[PDB]
């Protein structure tokens, strides 16, 4: 089994949608201890934790190099995306619409 | 009638890159999804990566990172690929198709890629016949030619019943191919029976007679 | 990434019959699988949408069904026009992936090959080649093997085969086999022999020519 990335998280490019509808943050990994199993975490307006929202099966950094793609399946109105663990994790704010 | 429009082929030499066109008709182009695919003959169809017309959002397989660059002409609704340092394992079928929540839906023609050095070479044609039975089976061998695209027929086409057309195949940079006709022992030499190869990349056309 | 399996490269079939080609997603794909036809030279056309969608205008013989890794493509009452190659799709999740294929083909009575054995022609030789050709024709099934003995020793190196695909009017299949010598080497032997083993015979069809006759 893979470590948990210990190391911090910053966006690639700008959070979309994808041809299949999920939404796909690619982020470029900080850290020094990859291969490493990238913490991933979904939340609701209120900032309270919501699960199964992940798509990307096991999302992993192989080459802190190289950045990743992670896709989530967000519920409709407001929420969070949330890679890396601790308080430096990376929070994005998403809004779903219809 | 929606279409996607590509170029039928290209040749590459090693080392070089290139660039291929999908030109969108009968549909809003900004409206749908692009999607672009390798397809090798014994080799599964792969999917080298997606892009969407309307804002420029870009998706790529790792396995093509390095190698594909997927661009837009939104103006002239045409999407491009363009792949780098080409090498044999690049030589490929390349699609385009359009793409949703469906996923592709209509495809485009395709790009046939060959990646060679080779230059143009008119092919060699060699009659095969026997050095018996109540059939005689006669051929033709094609040898050394290219670029790949020959057409071999039997007395200007009359013999079609019993021909076998056996595809090319890549020997010293250059393709060989052969055809075969079965005709009733009785009838041959008495009948002739002569092949015709067109090899237009060359401008060749030679007619072998088959003699006994 | 997501692995979709075709355990089947080749299914037989016979006109009128049901066909079922399966698809396994090597993870829960839910219904995000799609079924694509493709002919020789051709490009591909879709043919079903989120697993048992039918597209329009597709013949209603074509019915697919299943959810999370299980998929099946079901043709009933084969026409000859669905002789063809089928792939299934998962989009999922990124990177899209695609099934190896199925090639549909129809079943008929075998039949051994008509094997034909051909010297290098004299143009050849005055460039220097020696080409040796083997026909293989019109055998049913499809699996073959061809070996080349140049006095009586087995030669693999130099041997190069190319098949054709099944014939539209008497389902058969045929190869052609070359054994390429320089024309040094092919001068300085005597006897070249082709040999065909397929199913139809415990005994290897056998087909030979000595240079010096």
């Amino acid at each position: 089994s893979y470590v948990m990335c210990t190391g911090s998280f910053k966006l690639e490019k700008e959070v979309a949608e994808t041809q299949h509808g999920t939404v796909l943050v690619q982020v470029k990994y900080e850290g020094t201890d990859a291969p490493c199993k990238i913490p991933f975490s979904s939340q609701d307006e209120k900032g309270v934790t919501q699960n199964g929202r992940l798509i990307t099966a096991n999302p992993i950094v192989t080459d802190k190099e190289k950045p990743v793609n992670i896709e989530a399946e967000p519920p409709f109105g407001e929420s969070y995306i949330v890679v890396g663990a601790g308080e430096k994790a990376l929070k994005l704010s998403w809004f779903k619409k219809g | 009638d929606v279409q996607l429009v590509e170029p039928g082929a290209e040749l590459v030499q090693p080392g070089a890159s290139v660039k291929m066109s999908c030109k969108a008709s009968g549909y809003t182009f900004s409206s749908y999804w692009i999607n672009w695919e390798k397809q090798r003959p014994g080799k599964g169809l792969e999917w080298i990566g997606n892009i969407y017309p309307g804002s420029g959002t870009v998706n790529y397989d790792d396995k093509f990172k390095s190698k594909a660059t997927l661009t837009i002409d939104t103006s002239s609704n045409t999407a491009y690929m363009q792949l780098s340092s080409l090498t044999s394992e690049d030589s490929a079928v390349y699609y385009c198709t359009r793409g949703g929540s469906h996923a592709m839906d209509y495809w485009g023609q395709g790009t046939s890629v060959t990646v060679s050095s080779a230059k143009t070479t008119p092919p060699s044609v060699y009659p095969l016949a026997p050095g018996t039975g109540s059939s005689v089976t006669l051929g033709c061998l094609v040898k050394g030619y290219f670029p790949e695209s020959v057409t071999v027929t039997w007395n200007s086409g009359s013999l079609s019943s019993s021909v076998h057309t056996f595809p090319a195949l890549l020997q010293s940079g250059l393709y060989t191919m052969s055809s075969s006709v079965t005709v009733p022992s009785s009838t041959w030499p008495s009948q002739t029976v002569t092949c015709s190869v067109a090899h237009p990349a060359s401008s060749t056309t030679v007619d072998k007679k088959l003699e006994p | 990434d997501i692995v979709m399996t075709q355990s089947q490269k080749f299914m037989s079939t016979s006109v009128g019959d049901r066909v079922s080609i399966t698809c396994k997603a090597s993870q829960n794909v839910r219904t995000s699988v799609a079924w694509y036809q493709q002919k020789p030279g051709q490009s591909p056309k879709a043919l079903i949408y989120l697993a048992s969608n039918r597209h329009t205008g597709v013949p209603d013989r074509f019915t697919g069904s299943g959810s999370g890794t299980d998929f099946t493509l079901t043709i009933s009452n084969v026409q000859s026009e669905d002789l063809a190659d089928y792939f299934c799709l998962q989009h999922w999740t990124y990177p899209y992936t695609f099934g190896g294929g199925t090639k549909l083909e129809i079943k008929r009575a075998d039949a051994a090959p008509t094997v034909s054995i051909f010297p290098p022609s004299s143009e050849q030789l005055t460039s220097g080649g020696a080409s040796v050709v083997c026909f293989l024709n019109n055998f049913y099934p499809k699996d073959i093997n061809v070996k080349w003995k140049i006095d009586g020793s087995e030669r693999q190196n130099g041997v190069l085969n190319s098949w054709t695909d099944q014939d539209s009017k008497d389902s058969t299949y045929s190869m052609s086999s070359t054994l390429t010598l320089t024309k040094d080497e092919y001068e300085r032997h005597n006897s070249y022999t082709c040999e065909a083993t397929h199913k139809t015979s415990t005994s290897p069809i056998v087909k030979s020519f000595n240079r010096n006759e």
